[PDB]
């Protein structure tokens, strides 16, 4: 019932030595000829039966999401979009899954090629990653020259070629409409999701946006057994998600741990700073930056799962650990995260461009402590107003963590406010 | 005669008691320039949180 320690049979293995010829020796592209020969009903049906959750910072299940982009009849040719850009600060899945083992992500494009019915595949990498982009292109150069992608792919009629497209230092490549608009040529602003979803219009084509970690699970489900990825973890949340332990820790390391693992044991397996949850003031974030900060009272009992964490009023989506020490300031740290959202908000929705930017200016006062005690109670209502009324989910991501400053905290905020007001006046 | 001492006896004698509360009656307790600058208090609004017009 409980989550297994690390798991000996893991999906991700490339970390020590792999280039191009080493991928065949490790265990990649083994059943590529058999997977391409199999129909779309067998490929998408296996993914639906396994029940693999969304690896990206959304929380939406993949099994239903891939089904919309099946396309029975369409005029415009279908495309495949793989968003490999780095998400929230803390999540370092992009730097590990692309630079070390690039062929694992390339196998997902071929496996998801015949399944979705894609004519051309796009791999979108962030502008900050240039050393990772050089390794990704060289692996694609070795793949195309060998004769496995393009024209005739593993003895099949479907011809799909992967092309790397570099961004330019933008966080607004997160949303499904945002990454589509960035590759389209226009400014990096997300289109309205309710009328035209991903399957309706993306670069003038019915497409599907997927994370690099989510794309890496597709050859693991196809080549190896479907029950192997389904059994490990919880009943609702399935699939081994790479959770990176970062922040105030003695040894920060990204580990490929199984789903529904306890947070007290997760810090112990990667070796934390002061303690797992005793010595240091526990204000560790269950997500990258989007999720609200978890208190010391509810941390050891709570499990790091895709569904179970949301029930404890801290929805982990980005799948990253950000631990905070007793010596480090809690208020000053999250105020920088809001300042991060100030720089990285696109500027469409007025509750975000004039909301989050206004939220940062109020939060800057809270660090110095020149605010009224009534201002804490007000700010909780503004954060509620931002969360519900936005185009993209960055408005959500800048609303959840500031609500975490109101819940479980507030004696920390009042003591900073009362002492600074008495000293100045 | 214009002396107040003798006159006050006459006005008290001729129908009803007088003396106090004069016709002019603007001698003492008449504050000029009102007061030092005051601060006007705010109602059930002004203080933030739960001040929606949906409720009001
Ligand atoms: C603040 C925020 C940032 C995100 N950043 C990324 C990202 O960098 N890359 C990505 O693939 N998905 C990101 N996502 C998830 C998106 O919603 C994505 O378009 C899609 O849902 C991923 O689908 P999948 O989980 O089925 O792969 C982000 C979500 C949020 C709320
Ligand atoms: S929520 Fe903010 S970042 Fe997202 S589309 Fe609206 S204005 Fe742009």
């Amino acid at each position: 019932s409980l989550k297994d320690e690390d798991r000996i049979f893991t999906n991700l293995y490339g970390r020590h030595d792999w280039r191009l010829k080493g991928a065949q020796s490790r265990g990649d592209w083994y059943k590529t000829k058999e997977i391409l020969l199999k129909g779309p009903d067998w490929i998408l049906g296996e993914v639906k039966t396994s029940g693999l959750r969304g690896r990206g910072g959304a929380g939406f299940p993949t099994g239903l999401k891939w089904s919309f982009m099946n396309k029975p009849s369409d005029g415009r040719p279908k495309y495949l979009v793989v968003n490999a850009d780095e998400g929230e600060p803390g999540t370092c899945k992009d730097r590990e899954i692309i630079r070390h083992d690039p062929h694992k992500l390339v196998e997902g494009c071929l496996v998801g090629g015949r399944a979705m019915g894609a004519r051309a595949a796009y791999i979108y990498i962030r502008g900050e990653f240039y050393n990772e982009a050089s390794n990704l292109q060289v692996a694609i150069r070795e793949a195309y020259e060998a004769g496995l992608i393009g024209k005739n792919a593993c003895g099949s009629g479907y011809d799909f070629d992967v092309f790397v497209v570099r961004g330019a230092g933008a966080y607004i490549c997160g949303e499904e409409t945002a990454l589509i608009e960035s590759i389209e040529g226009k400014q990096g602003k997300p289109r309205l999701k309710p009328p035209f979803p991903a399957d309706v219009g993306v670069f003038g084509c019915p497409t599907t946006v997927a994370n690099v970690e989510t794309v890496a699970v597709s050859p693991t489900i196809c080549r190896r057994g479907g029950a192997w990825f389904a059994s490990f973890g919880r009943e609702r949340n399935s699939g081994t998600k790479l959770f990176n332990i970062s922040g105030h820790v003695n040894n920060p390391c990204t580990v490929e741990e199984e789903m529904s693992v306890p947070l007290k044991e997760l810090i112990e397996k990667h070796a934390g700073g002061v303690t797992g949850g005793w010595d240091n003031l526990l204000a560790v974030i269950p997500g990258g930056s989007s999720t609200p900060l978890i208190p010391k009272s509810v941390c050891e009992t709570v499990l790091m799962d895709f569904d179970a964490l949301i029930q404890a009023q801290t929805g982990l989506g980005t799948a990253a650990v950000i631990v905070m020490d007793r010596s480090t300031d809690i208020v000053k740290a999250i105020a920088r995260l809001i300042e991060f959202y100030k720089h990285e908000s696109c500027g469409q929705c007025t509750p975000c461009r004039e909301g989050v930017d206004w939220m940062n200016k109020v939060m800057a006062r809270f660090v110095r402590g020149d605010a009224r005690p009534a201002e804490i109670d007000s700010l909780w209502e503004i954060s509620k107003q931002i969360e519900g009324h936005t185009i993209c989910a960055l408005g959500d991501g800048a609303a959840w963590p500031v609500q975490g400053l109101i819940r479980h905290f507030r004696p920390e905020l009042e003591e900073r406010m009362q002492q600074f007001a008495q000293q100045h006046q | 005669a214009s002396a107040t001492r003798f006159i006050q006896w006459l006005r008290n004698w001729a129908s009803g008691r007088d003396l106090q509360a004069k016709l002019q009656l603007r001698y003492q307790e008449i504050s000029k320039r009102t007061q030092p600058p005051p601060k006007l208090p705010v109602g059930p609004s002004h203080k933030l949180s739960n001040n929606y017009y949906c409720t009001r």
